């Protein structure tokens, strides 16, 4: 499965240049928005977005392309169809493929932050990690009642290797006796996955 | 528009060969191909832009280089007989629906430099029996002995290069086939009435420009150089 | 902006002076891959992807000849306007949990990068480490900043201070994550 | 890899000539025909895109096929000066082309008062020197090479004498062999038993 590529316009006649395609996908390709924006110094000075279905100046910098661009048939068609071409298509073929069929498990460890004292104050961390996609809910529970005062997580982490974390604390005092149960679910898991600790 | 240079050129095994190309129409990308029966076009290194190249298909043999928007170089470091062909540079724009050619540079690496003879032309009048039956006269012009096969013919009226009534043959034959080093031999027809090759006012002159050695080249043999030169037979009106 | 997925195909970053050049594919934040301009190679972050799906190095090659070329115009056209430095943020985290004497990876996740040139270098006690080290490309933000994550391979020891190094233009002296 | 069909093909003026083209690669989306003139380079003559399964444009227009990645050029009401040989490329996503190895198209005129003769011809310079040709014959006629080396036979040729509203045919035949003759100079090739042997 082949990836295709926006194609850059040629700009008609420390410093930085930045180009890129952009494909916003809604309900997977029912809807498709594409923009195309050209960057110098951290400015957008021209666009193309498949909503207006021309380059538009965005700044003083773009007119002379923009109308260029607009001029050229086999520009503007060129940059037009790659809402079909670079879009749709790599939605629809490679990744489909990969990046949307990715299921990563979580690896779940509960954890005990200070030296165990009963009926002293403690706090659990239950890590979750190594998963993928984003999509996780991480619930805490003593003797079997969800825990929401004294828990708190992470914002998600992303890892930057196509995996996320997020780390669950929760205030508690161990007694003798009871149960601690991290609860996690993520799409690529066929039942919830409990981890327990014993107090 | 694209320039190649040279349009000719014959080279000796070993040797160094640059073909050099430049394009005015301000555009990007710049092509090398070569031509070979049984081949067609095959890509040999391209440019995005002065600086940088690429390899293309056959890229085997052949260094290149960008040294400007305008000019692509093709090199040929050490010259073998393979890369005898006829050579192709294009331009075009970014992403271009459209490549624009140049005309296309001839190249002859040849083993022994020996092997190198400009043509012996002649022109034969025609046969008073087609006249006296058609009223028309074929000249037919006979170009022998040649190679490399550089060459081009052209028809000549009373100093004026003439077009109408004119064909020659597609491409020369090979006088002795069995061999990879045989000489060529190239006709052609003028066709005119007899209501003019009657008049001995009128000139015919048969031109065959052929291309062979540089003036700079080392010649060490007992006949005439080969070099560039036109070779020409001429016949009167009768 | 709304939408439930985004791929960034293509992705075209040029400076001058330098030459330096970057091409890459993105899709919901994740890398997909960059071309190596030099080895004129298309390289998967992750292998198994690449096993399925593909992409011509050229296509990223020509972009960034284009890319190039735009820039010089746009140098012009814009009177020299030279691009201001930002101070860039880090942030050190391991990807495991932390067990003592369990080979992990620290990870140091720098943000708010412009330009996008930038010295990210790990250090032990002070002293220069180097284990395992990778990179991460040039992430594009928003605002047309970049963000760009460090790997350290580690054995967690509580003999140990890790701190993150990071040089840029836009911080009169390295800043340190201390972790 | 871009395969053409055939190597050369002739074809009778007034005729409509077919190329055929044919590719490995289902990604590849444009594909343009360049048509070349001796002693020439190639230039671009119509072109298609995989979104079309047509492309007019006068005399030329060209099939697609995408589902059997097959693709066809048609040159109408072809003429002498369409003579030429015509390329098949292709292309993916606007990146350099691959050519096919190209066809040769050779276009035939009819001849409107065809009148075969082998004349023999002497030379200009040295009365010795000699020349066998065959002129004025039909198209469908057709010249072959030489049975033996030592004589030679260039291939057919029509030259147009367009003072007059005039074309023919001619090949010519030489040799050195001094028991060489016009007469069955020919006699390979085919000859209507009408043709004129003169001398």
């Amino acid at each position: 499965f082949e990836a295709q590529k926006a194609k850059a316009n040629k700009a008609v006649d420390h410093f930085v240049y930045q180009f890129m395609g952009e494909c916003y996908f809604t309900n997977g390709t029912q809807r498709i928005r594409y923009v195309t924006r050209y960057i110098y110094n951290r400015e957008e000075y021209v666009r193309y977005d498949s909503d207006v279905g021309e380059h538009r100046a965005v700044t003083e910098l773009g007119r002379p392309d923009a109308e260029y661009w607009n001029s050229q048939p086999e520009i503007l068609e060129r940059t037009r169809a790659e809402l079909d071409t670079v879009c749709r298509h790599n939605y629809e073929g490679p990744e489909t493929h990969t990046s949307l069929r990715r299921l990563e498990q979580p690896n779940v460890v509960i954890s005990l932050s200070r030296t165990e004292a009963l009926n002293h104050h403690n706090t659990l961390v239950c890590s979750v990690t190594d998963f993928y996609p984003a999509k996780i809910k991480v619930r805490w529970f003593r003797n079997g009642q969800e825990e929401t005062v004294g828990v708190s997580s992470t914002q998600l982490i992303r890892n930057g290797d196509w995996t996320f974390q997020v780390l669950v604390m929760l205030e508690m005092t161990p007694r003798r006796g009871e149960v601690y149960t991290c609860h996690v679910e993520h799409p690529s898991l066929k039942s919830p996955i409990t981890v327990e600790w014993r107090a | 528009a694209v320039t190649q240079s040279p349009r000719n050129k014959v080279a000796v095994t070993g040797g160094k060969v640059t073909l050099s190309c430049n394009q005015t129409n301000n555009h990007n990308n710049m092509y090398w191909y070569r031509q070979d029966t049984g081949h067609g076009l095959r890509l040999i290194h391209y440019s995005y832009g002065a600086g940088s190249t690429e390899k293309g298909d056959i890229p085997d043999g052949y260094k290149a280089s960008r040294p400007s928007q305008e000019n692509f170089s093709l090199i040929l470091e050490l010259a073998t007989p393979s890369q005898t062909s006829v050579y192709f540079c294009a331009s075009g724009d970014f992403w271009g629906d459209t490549l624009y050619f140049g005309a296309g540079t001839r190249l002859s690496v040849l083993e022994d430099l020996k092997n190198v003879f400009p043509p012996e032309v002649a022109v034969f009048e025609p046969s008073e029996a087609e006249i006296s039956h058609t009223q028309k006269a074929t000249l037919v012009c006979l170009a022998t002995g040649f190679y490399p096969d550089h060459v081009e013919l052209s028809w000549w009226v009373n100093g004026k290069e003439v077009h109408s009534g004119v064909c020659t043959d597609p491409q020369p034959l090979k006088e002795q086939p069995a061999l990879n080093d045989s000489r060529y031999a190239l006709s052609s027809r003028l066709r005119v009435s007899a209501t003019f090759w009657q008049n001995p006012r009128n000139h015919f002159r048969c031109q065959v420009q052929f291309y062979g050695l540089s003036e700079n080249d080392e010649w060490t043999q007992d006949r005439a150089k080969p070099v560039t030169q036109i070779v020409s037979a001429e016949a009167w009106g009768r | 902006i709304e939408a439930d997925h985004v791929g960034t195909y293509g992705i075209s970053v040029y400076q001058s002076p330098g030459d330096i050049g970057q091409y890459t594919f993105e899709f919901d934040g994740d890398e997909l891959f960059y071309v190596d301009l030099d080895k004129k190679e298309t390289v998967w972050m992750l292998p198994e992807f690449g096993q399925l799906a593909s992409f011509d190095p050229q296509g990223g090659l020509q972009n960034i000849a284009v890319v190039k070329h735009n820039l010089g115009v746009l140098t012009k056209r814009s009177n020299s306007t030279p691009a201001t430095n930002e101070a860039p943020q880090a942030t050190v985290f391991p990807k495991s949990p932390v067990l003592l004497g369990q080979p992990n990876t620290l990870i140091c996740f720098v943000d708010n990068i412009f330009p996008p040139v930038i010295n990210i270098t790990w250090l032990r006690n002070s002293k220069s480490v180097a284990d395992g080290v990778y990179e991460t490309s040039f992430f594009v933000n928003r605002d047309y900043s970049f963000h760009k994550l460090s790997y350290l391979t580690f054995i967690p020891s509580d003999d140990d201070i890790y701190d993150c190094k990071v040089e840029h233009w836009g911080l009169e002296e390295p800043v340190l994550k201390h972790w | 890899q871009v395969r053409q069909s055939p190597q050369s093909l002739t074809v009778w003026e007034g005729e409509t000539a077919i190329l055929n083209c044919s590719y490995e690669n289902s990604a590849f989306d444009y594909f343009p025909w360049y048509q070349q003139f001796p002693g020439e380079g190639p230039a671009l003559l119509i072109a298609i895109r995989s979104v079309s399964d047509k492309k007019e444009d006068g005399r030329f227009t060209i099939f697609f096929n995408k589902r059997e990645k097959k693709l066809s050029l048609h040159i109408t009401d072809s003429q002498p000066g369409d003579s030429a040989t015509y390329f098949c490329a292709a292309s993916k996503g606007a990146d350099r082309l691959t050519f096919g190895k190209g066809t040769q198209l050779i276009i035939q005129p009819y001849i409107q008062n065809p009148d075969p003769a082998v004349y023999q011809l002497r030379d200009s310079k040295s009365s010795d020197k000699s020349v066998c040709l065959f002129t004025d014959f039909d198209s469908q006629t057709n010249v072959s090479q030489s049975k033996d080396s030592d004589v030679y036979i260039t291939d057919k040729c029509v030259l147009d004498m367009r003072s007059m509203d005039f074309k023919s045919n001619s090949a010519v035949a030489w040799s050195n062999k001094s028991d060489f003759a016009c007469a069955n100079a020919f006699n390979n090739s085919i000859i209507p038993e009408d043709t004129f042997f003169p001398s």
